[PDB]
This record gives structure tokens, sequence and C-alpha cells, in this order.
RNA sequence: UAGGGGCGAAAGACCAAUCGAACAGUCUAGUUGCUGGUUCCCUCCGAAAUGUCUAUCAGGACAGCGCGCACGCAGAGAGAAG
RNA sequence: AUACCACACACAAGGGAUCGUUUGGCUCCUGGGACGAGGAAGGGCGCAGCAGAGAGCGAUAUGUGUGGGAGCAGCAGCAAUGACCACACGUCCCCGAAUACAGCAUAGUGCUGGAGUACUCCUUGGAAUUAAGCAUAUGAGUAAAGGAAGGAAAAGAAACUAACGAGGAUUCCCGUAGUAGCGGCGAGUGAACAGGGAACAGUCCAACAGUGUAAUUCUCAAAUGAGAAGUUGUCAAAAGGAAGAAGAUGUGAAUCAGAAAGAAAAGCUGAACGAUACAGGGUGAUAGUCCCGUAGUGUCUUCUUACAUACGGUGAGUAGCUGUGCUCGGUAAUGCACAGUGAAGAGGUGGCAGUGUGCAUCUAAGACUAAAUACAACAGGAGACCGAUAGCAAAGAAGUAGGUUGACCGAAAACAGUGAAAUUGUGUGUGGACCCGAAUGGAUCGGGCCCGUCUUGAAACACGGACCAAGGAGUGCACAUACACUGCAAGUUGAGCAGAGGAAGUCUGUGAGGCGUAGUGAAGACGGAAAGCAGUGUGAGUGCGACCCGAUAGACUUGUGAACUAUA
């Protein structure tokens, strides 16, 4: 049960809040679980998927496959994974997008600011965990 | 019964809704309100309301209800003001009850019926009828006038 | 108009007439509760309500009933040995418009003042009361009751001499 | 109807209270006396400086001829109240004497 | 020069296809004893177009004739005999 | 009937009903109530790499600083030398109160003007309508038109009620009461004190300021001088504080596998695990453990609020009176005005005109005041509400496309689902307008005028109806009433309001009033039969749009028109 009356439980309001999200709230939509080993290598339980990271598909047509993230579509919430595609009548191949939550991370791309992003989150935990 | 279907729901499919084909249901065939009473409605007034068209009586431009409000009790009910447990004590006991009508919001005593128990009683009130006084004195009781 | 009825008299002719609904009743009740609570903290050890006199009701219809009034008179306060400035400091209400015209009415209101003075307790600071765990009084102070009395009995020899 | 059951005699009864006497306020202090004196004095100076008004002249003339009832009627019509007329006649009479 | 106002060699003519009182918008869902319409099934009972009063005569009300619920109960839309 | 006309069935056309769905509407509650000469509200014009509309922004038309951190939706190019977002600031073209102006105050600086006006205050002031006609009266001191202010506004501490054994500012709720009364005494109108509560608070000016010295306010200088206002009278004292409330934001448990089958499992089957968290939303079908939250817990930032001096009893074109007009329930004047007339220092009132006299209660003609009460724009939360002919006019570039000379007027269009009927073509069958009864291998036999509606009377030479879908008309509230059902009963009751409670529900108090416990009279006065109260519903009367649609007309505006036509 919910006892805070400032938070809404309306279906109409929850749905609008989802689809009209922007900025950091949009980034929260692209989160995926880490594998059991990585959850010992790092403190975090889940992270936003980025290009170059390595993922196992755990639901759908392409179940059991593994591959590298090629692109991240923020407007239509989908991820393109290397080697997951369909062939047209022409023989031409189109990558099919997968929803973030159907993936699981196997190796992290550590290019750019990723190491600082991870550090910032670990500290935020401990700050309140140790109190 | 606590609930029942309405008549309007049975009249679906029947043309006139029960007002007649020749007479119909028009807006105000007889006039508005209680008007017409000396004219076309004279028969309703003379049958049910004969003392309507008149002026009568003495006039005071302001009256006060609190100064005139009163409530009346009969002698046959005096013993009834006491609780039933109390009644049953004073019936056998050697003592005389002292009843004050002011305490129950009664101010005038009337002479109706006979006293419930034929033993003495003291009655306090603002006014007594002549019959009431005679009945209370008959049993050796006493009437006390008070404000 | 047909049949037998009490003749109508329903006053709905005026087109400018306003309607007032009461859908807010439970919510406004909750607000009044929450305002009293917070007001009670601001003056923690002290009661929220002041002490008031007992007066007799107005007409012939209500003579025999007693009620709370607005404030004590300068004469009542003085007779009980207090001064007006002190009475205010201790939570007694004052009304300088009222007059005294009876012996009885004066004597009763003096008793209230002396009773109240006796039941009080004084503190140096708020923290002292907090540490003693004093629980603040709620509602009106020393309200009248006006119950119905009980039937008295009397011996036959007395009847001639007292008349109830 | 729970109205008009008692007679007027019994409605006139009353409970026997014990009364308190009224505190008389007759003493008037020194400073209050001088205050009243100065006000009455000031009223003299105005009358001395500016004199009587037209209807006051006409009124006083009638008093010399003993036209008492004419003066009464005249003053009633000027001031409105029969009480004010009775007072103003007495003040005018005293002024002439 | 503008609406109970204009303008008229006068026809009640003309004042934005509108004039014996313009247009726009509101009061206003103005009023109607008058015309039109008024949405499912089966079962049981079943009328009136007459009298009195009405600024009443295409309308009302009161009484008379229907139906529902029914306290109760020796009666009858027919004959004899005085 | 070879080919025309009709009907039935299958296939193809034609249209958009039905069912499934919804980032919209509506209603109630809570917060908020924030504009302008420092140029507003509203109008116009410019700004993109390819750019019409709309959104955003001003020639700085994506600049600066802080907190974050991954892409910029198409094509070409950009980006850890910071893509994109959030908070504040800087810049901010022309018209518009539009002002190089008008009126006005101070020693001086200045202030007003326009916008908005649901709610509050002050003026001015209708008619339709009801009376079965209509003129007084009603609708109504309402609509319309003007002036003005704030988050509320107005009111407010008795020249007050009352006749009790009396009370004691204003406002609001329950109530007295559809009563006392007003009224072609017709239709209809219509208050006050009490009694029970919410919230509570009182004070200022004049009359009346040190005379052994205006002690008072302001300016420049200076470290103690000059000057302005003022004797037609200036000047009557404290810092100070912790509480209370609202927001923003951090953290936050626990799952794997399988036959059959499907595009896809979260379903189904077995085995586990979390819970102070099974509110709700998202994921390719119905998820506590896949993602965002929730229960529980941390931080931080704003706002609100608090001690000093001196006094009383005469505030005038006023109160009142005569005439007059409007107004109120106010009745031989309830309130407000105008003209004549016009007080006393002592006066005003006690619901019916006058005169006298005791008694009770107050102090007008100067000012300020919290709380409890009302309601748009804008924000947040809820619902026995509506579901694209509905719900706001408007679920998309809606006050838009478009229209009036003008004031003003104003639409359609959801899913690239499903895919009804009217109506059309082709094929196959059966008939010559069709229905009811009864049949043949086969000619057919018998009965039937076109429905709805007013009417004594309709197949009518009475009216409405070409065809199909969808929408489309006895409802809600107040007041008496008769019946059926329910609890208690000489009594009865969910008045408002308080106490408890993770709460618009429920439980418990305190405690009025109303009707009943018996009637008669105009009244003084008198007294002697008959179960009631409160609900849940049904039939029926009256008032409000009042079963649905429909006049010719009447009024009101600080609204518009001489581009047609008349005359100077
Ligand atoms: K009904
Ligand atoms: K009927
Ligand atoms: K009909
Ligand atoms: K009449
Ligand atoms: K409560
Ligand atoms: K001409
Ligand atoms: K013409
Ligand atoms: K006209
Ligand atoms: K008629
Ligand atoms: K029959
Ligand atoms: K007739
Ligand atoms: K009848
Ligand atoms: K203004
Ligand atoms: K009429
Ligand atoms: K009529
Ligand atoms: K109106
Ligand atoms: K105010
Ligand atoms: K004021
Ligand atoms: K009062
Ligand atoms: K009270
Ligand atoms: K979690
Ligand atoms: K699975
Ligand atoms: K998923
Ligand atoms: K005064
Ligand atoms: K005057
Ligand atoms: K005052
Ligand atoms: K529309
Ligand atoms: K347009
Ligand atoms: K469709
Ligand atoms: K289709
Ligand atoms: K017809
Ligand atoms: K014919
Ligand atoms: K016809
Ligand atoms: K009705
Ligand atoms: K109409
Ligand atoms: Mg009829
Ligand atoms: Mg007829
Ligand atoms: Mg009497
Ligand atoms: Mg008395
Ligand atoms: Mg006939
Ligand atoms: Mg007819
Ligand atoms: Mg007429
Ligand atoms: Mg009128
Ligand atoms: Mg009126
Ligand atoms: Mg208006
Ligand atoms: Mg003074
Ligand atoms: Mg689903
Ligand atoms: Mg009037
Ligand atoms: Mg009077
Ligand atoms: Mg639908
Ligand atoms: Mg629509
Ligand atoms: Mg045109
Ligand atoms: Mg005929
Ligand atoms: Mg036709
Ligand atoms: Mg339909
Ligand atoms: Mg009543
Ligand atoms: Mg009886
Ligand atoms: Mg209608
Ligand atoms: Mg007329």
């Amino acid at each position: 049960m919910k006892f805070n009356k400032n938070v809404t439980a309306s279906r109409r309001k929850n749905r609008k809040a989802h689809f009209t999200s922007i900025g950091l709230e949009r980034t929260k939509l692209m989160n995926a679980p880490l594998s059991k080993d990585l959850k010992e290598e790092y403190g975090i339980k889940r992270i936003a998927v980025r290009p170059g990271d390595m993922v196992k598909v755990v639901s759908g047509e392409f179940k059991k496959k593994e591959g590298v993230v090629m692109k991240v579509n923020r407007h239509d919430i989908k991820i393109e994974v290397e080697g997951c595609f369909v062939q047209k009548e022409d023989g031409k191949k189109i990558n099919k997008g997968i929803h973030p939550s159907n993936l699981r991370i196997i190796k992290l791309s550590m290019e750019k600011d990723r190491a600082e992003i991870i550090n910032k989150k670990v500290e935020a935990m401990k700050s309140e965990v140790k109190a | 019964m606590f609930n029942k279907k309405s008549k309007s729901r049975k009249l679906r499919g029947h043309v006139s809704h029960g007002y007649g084909r020749v007479g119909k249901h028009r807006k105000h065939p007889a006039g508005r309100g209680k008007s017409g009473g000396l004219k076309h409605l004279r028969s309703l007034f003379q049958r049910y309301h004969p003392d309507h068209f008149r002026k009568l009586g003495i006039v005071m431009f302001h009256r006060n209800k609190n100064a005139d409000f009163t409530r009346t009790v009969n002698v046959s009910n005096l013993w009834g003001l006491m609780k039933l447990e109390e009644q049953m004590k004073f019936k056998s006991s050697a003592e005389v009850p002292v009843v004050d009508c002011r305490n129950y919001g009664y101010l005038k005593v009337l002479g109706g019926g006979d006293l419930s128990v034929k033993k003495p009683i003291v009655v306090i009130a603002r006014q007594f009828t002549k019959d009431a006084e005679e009945k209370i004195n008959a049993v050796g009781g006493k009437c006390v006038v008070a404000a | 108009m047909r049949g037998n009825q009490m003749l109508p008299n329903n006053h709905f002719n005026k087109g400018s007439m306003k309607f007032k609904n009461w859908f807010n009743q439970p919510m406004r009740a909750l607000k009044r509760k929450e305002v009293r609570e917070q007001k009670s903290k601001i003056c923690y050890p002290n009661p929220l309500k002041k002490l008031r006199p007992v007066v007799r009701c107005c007409s012939m219809r209500y003579n025999k009933k007693v009620r709370l009034g607005r404030g004590f008179t300068k004469m009542e306060i003085e007779k009980a040995g207090m001064d007006i400035k002190y009475a205010i400091s201790v939570g007694i209400a004052v009304d300088l418009r009222r007059k005294n015209k009876n012996e009885e009415g004066l004597e009763e209101n003096v008793k209230r003042l002396m009773d109240y003075k006796n039941k009080l307790k004084f503190f140096t600071t708020v923290r002292e009361a907090r540490d003693n765990k004093i629980e603040q009084y709620k509602g009106e102070i020393m309200k009248p009751v006006n119950i119905i009395p009980e039937v008295k009995g009397i011996k036959v020899e007395e009847i001639a001499t007292i008349y109830g | 109807m729970k109205i008009n059951k008692l007679n007027n005699a019994s409605k006139a009864l009353s409970y026997p209270v014990k009364k308190l006497a009224k505190t008389e306020k007759a003493p008037l202090t020194e400073k209050q006396q001088r205050s009243k004196e100065l006000k009455k004095f000031a009223m003299s100076i105005a009358r001395e400086v500016g004199g009587l008004a037209p209807y006051e002249l006409r009124a006083t003339e009638l008093l010399r001829r003993d036209e008492d009832k004419r003066c009464k009627k005249f003053m009633k019509k000027r001031l409105g109240s029969l009480k004010m007329a009775k007072k103003k006649i007495e003040l005018l009479a005293e002024e002439m004497r």
C-alpha cells in the first residue's frame, strides 16, 4: 500500500509521465541488469546500456544470442545488437531493435566517462549504507 | 417494500403516456399556482377550503414566542413523571413525595382523570385549574404556586 | 390544481436564487482539527481556552438553566483578591460591559475564581514542564451540567410548615 | 399549539432575589468643576459678541405683549419639538429679566 | 445628417438583395387554454361524450360512470299480494 | 421473357455501423491568487545548412555561470577542447497607456494614467414573465451600463437588546419560521431576540503638551556653525527569538528451468526466494522477484511570528420638524435623499398617532482592527462520470480552415484493426407487387384495399412518409400528502459541532430545536374522547427550462452601418 498522497496512482497520469519523459528521466529507461560476476567486480546492480558493450538476449526471437551494442534509439526505446537482423525480399538486411529490459550485460564498454559514472554511484550508496 | 419499479418503465411503447388521445398533455390548461379561486376554481374552494377569503382577529405587530410558550399536564399523569423504580418506593413508604413540574418543563396543571395512588402528594407549579385543586386537596395533598 | 391539499406556498419564483452544497464538510472538519493541534504546541503547557463565568439564561422559558458567559466583571475579580492585569496573565476572560444586580450571581462567580486559582501550577521555563511530562488540558474549563434532579420525600408533619 | 395557556396574572409572578444597591457617583472633583465653569463662561462671550437671531427677537417681542400662547405656537413650528420649544422659551424669558 | 432616429418635387418611398420602425448581441430554454411526435412481451379488469358554476362556448373545477387496496356482510336492474 | 423487372444464396464492388482501445474532456476537493513609465496586456515583422504552418527566441535571434553527462529522429556534417537537459542571469526590433504629454504634491526625490474584474464594496436601473384579461403588485433592486480595491473584500467593540432571577463587539453554521406581519388582504411576498456551536482582542484622534525659554522635523557643513518648515501650535519611547509550516532531493529486498504449442511466454507445469515494500505504470499474450517506483529511511533550502510614557464626559447647517420622491416585513413612517426651517448641553431608545409623569437601558453627528466566511485564470490529487454524431466549440499546425462593409460569426478529421445495412456487377436457382391458410409431376384454389394520426365516421379526391445506419422525448430538488415495508414507543430524531481512527467511510459523545403526549373562543379567559416520531420507496398536487420542438412580439447596451440608395 501507498500512504503518500502527493504521488499519483492514475493510469492516465502514469502513462503520460512515461512517454513524455526527457533528459535524465529518459536515461533511466535504458537500464539493464548486470551478470552475477560483474555484480562482484563492481558495486552496481544495473546500468544504462551504451554502444560497444556486450549483451546476452534473454527473451524473444534472438534468445541465447550474444553481441556488441551498435546503436541506442532514445525516441523509440530500442537497442540494436550486432547480428540480430531480418532479410527483405530484396535480400537486404535490416537490424531489428530490442527493448532494454530483455538484455543482460556480459562485458562493459569503459570508453570515456564510464569509470567516473560508476564511481559516482558507488559513493552515493556507501554515504547512506554506513550511516 | 423497500424498493419497487416505477410506472414510467411500463409505458414504453404506448402512445400517449397515459394522458389520453383527445385531452392530451398540454403546458398549463388551468392556470398557474392557486389562482382562479373566486372564478373557475370556486367549486374546489367552497368544498375543501371555505374559510380562505377573509380577514379576521386582533393584531400585534411584534410577538415573542418565549414569553408565551407553555406545556400542560393532567393530574392522572403526575405519578408518571417519576421513574418506575421510584414510583414503587413511594407506594409502600411512609413518606410523601414532592413533585416539581418545572423540572420537566410543565407549567400548568389540568384536572383530567383520577390520581394514580390515593395517598398525599405535594405538587409545585405556576397555575392550577379549579378541578385540579379540589382533587389534590381531596387526598390531603397540597398545591404550591411558584414562579 | 385538483383534489384536497394544504394550499401550496413554495418560494422558487426568483431566478437569481443561489444554491449552497456541503460536499466540503468532512475536509473542513479535518482542517479545523489540524489548526487547533498546531496552536496547542505554540503555547504547550497552557490550555488553549480561557476561563469564563456562569450566567443565567434569558426568558421565562429558560430562567431555570445556567450557561457560560463572555467575561468576569471588575467587581468579581477584585472580590477574589486579584487585579485585572494579573487575571489576563493567568488566562481569565474579562467583560467590562456586564453589571451585577444580585447577591447570588456574584457569590457563585467568586467561587469559580477561587477554585481555578487553587488548581493551577507554575513553572520557570517551558523545558521544566517538558521534563516533568505535563499533559495539557483540552476542551472547555469547568463547564455547567444542568441535569434533572431527584424526587425528595418529606414527613406528614412537615407539610404544614414547609411546602417543598 | 403550545401557546397562550396561562393567564396574565400568573405570567406576572417573579422569583424572590436579594438585590444589590447602586453605587452613587455624586462626588465631583475640583478639576471637573473648573472644567465645567470654563465651558459655561465661553458660552457667555459668544452671546455678547454676536447677539440674538431673527426668530429669537420676534419671540421676545411677543413675550413683552404677554402673547404667551402665540409665542408657544410660533416656537413649536420653528424648532419641531414641543420640548425644545418649552426649554427655549424659559431661557429667553430669563435673559429678558 | 443614425433607429421611436434620419431623409423625402410625398409613393408609407429609401436608409448595404431586409423597412407601416435597420443590423449585431444579450435578457431567453420569453409565453402558448393551439398543431405535430412520444421507444419491450404476456396475463386480468374495464369507461365517457351527462348535471351545476365559470369574460364561459376548441379550456377548467365539483359531482356521476373505471381500477387498485379492502374493514366487513343477508342481499337482489324479476314477479305476486294488499 | 433468350436479354426487362423482382426475390434468395455464393463471389467481387460501395460505404463506414458494431465490438475491442484512449498522452482528451467534465465534476468534486486542496493549494495559489504572483502585471505596467525599470514601457504592461494585445498586435506586427524578422531569426534554421537544406524550413511553409505551428513551437522557441530578438540583429548577442542556442551567450555566461552552476549541477549533471552521450548523443544530435531524415540527408549531409558536428561532439569528453562536452551531444543534450534542468536551474538562474545577461541580451530583449517596430506599433501600443504611448508621453519631448496631461493633472498634481514635497526642502527634495516623485506619484497617477492602461490591463484584469470569478469573488467583495459604491452608483444607476429594464422588459419579457405570473396574476388564466390588465393598469397597483410580481419577476427585482435582478439583467444591462458606469466607478474602485485586495488576496480575500465588506463589517466590527452598543446614542444595542430585553422586561428574565436577564444578557453583553463583528462575521459564519444549526434554529426561531414559510412564523409576526406586508398585500387589487388577490396572485404572491416575509424579518428579529432567544436556545445549541465555530472563532475570539481590543484600541486611537479632538475637546486637553514642559513657558526658568519649540524641548519638534528636515538640509548642508563641521566636530560645532549656517539655513528651510513651524507659535493660525510641532513634539506622548525598546531591542529581542526559538518554534511552527511548506517544498526540493538521496537511498531502498527478492528467479530459474521445461514437454506441447505460438511470430513472440510473463501464460501453463515443477522447483525455489522477498515482504514495515502484493499502490500503480512499462516490457512481442495475464510478472511480488526483467525495468521505473512503493513501504521504510536520510539530507538540504525557503517562509511566518515576538517587551515602555500624558488624559475624559458638549465632535452642528448636525440631530430633529414641515412638505416631497424613492425604499423596507416595518404596519397613523424601516432606511436614504432634496428644499424650506433649524436645537440643547445635556440628549437618544423601549416594532400602535398625541400630551404629561416616574422607571429601565445607552451615548450619534471623527478613526483603526486579527481569527472563524466567499470565489476565475494557474498548479496538484481523486471519481458507482463521458468514451470520437459522446465528453469543452476544440483528443492533430482550434477560436484553427473559412466567412460579415462592420459589430461579430465559426466547422470537419482517432487506430495505415474489425468491416453491418442501403445500393451495384457476375454466376446459379425461383417467380411476374406482396402477405396469411392448404397442396401438386403440373396448370393453382380460398381469404386479404396503406400504414401512422386527429375524428360521430378514413382505402380515401384529409395531412406526414424515396431508401438504410446511428442519435432522438415524464427527469432532478423543495414542501405538505395516502399507501406498502422497518426500529423503538408516551415518546422520538445522522441539527450543527467535538473526541477516537494511515480517514470524503465507520464508532462514540455533548446537546438545541421540532412534532406528539386533550381541546374551545377574535380575544380577555377557560379546559372534559381517539399513538406518535424518524426513515427506505411507489402513485399523485404545486413552484422552478419541468415530457420534447415551435410564434408574431417587448426591452437593454459608453456595440455597428450613408461602399447600395435620399438630401445639403
Ligand atoms: K412516478
Ligand atoms: K393517467
Ligand atoms: K397525442
Ligand atoms: K381572478
Ligand atoms: K472529528
Ligand atoms: K427625391
Ligand atoms: K418596400
Ligand atoms: K427600432
Ligand atoms: K382553448
Ligand atoms: K371483460
Ligand atoms: K361547453
Ligand atoms: K373530481
Ligand atoms: K483603472
Ligand atoms: K398575464
Ligand atoms: K395565459
Ligand atoms: K433579470
Ligand atoms: K478591512
Ligand atoms: K472599516
Ligand atoms: K449583537
Ligand atoms: K452563543
Ligand atoms: K529495487
Ligand atoms: K521462460
Ligand atoms: K521485459
Ligand atoms: K462622540
Ligand atoms: K442637510
Ligand atoms: K466607533
Ligand atoms: K464539434
Ligand atoms: K480566420
Ligand atoms: K479504421
Ligand atoms: K479494412
Ligand atoms: K392528424
Ligand atoms: K372520395
Ligand atoms: K393538419
Ligand atoms: K411534476
Ligand atoms: K422559443
Ligand atoms: Mg384536462
Ligand atoms: Mg374537448
Ligand atoms: Mg394570553
Ligand atoms: Mg418578573
Ligand atoms: Mg356533449
Ligand atoms: Mg382539435
Ligand atoms: Mg397580454
Ligand atoms: Mg416592483
Ligand atoms: Mg422584494
Ligand atoms: Mg451586471
Ligand atoms: Mg489628546
Ligand atoms: Mg500486455
Ligand atoms: Mg417596494
Ligand atoms: Mg414604527
Ligand atoms: Mg468506441
Ligand atoms: Mg466533438
Ligand atoms: Mg464579401
Ligand atoms: Mg368532420
Ligand atoms: Mg409528402
Ligand atoms: Mg438507436
Ligand atoms: Mg415547520
Ligand atoms: Mg388524552
Ligand atoms: Mg421545452
Ligand atoms: Mg407590452
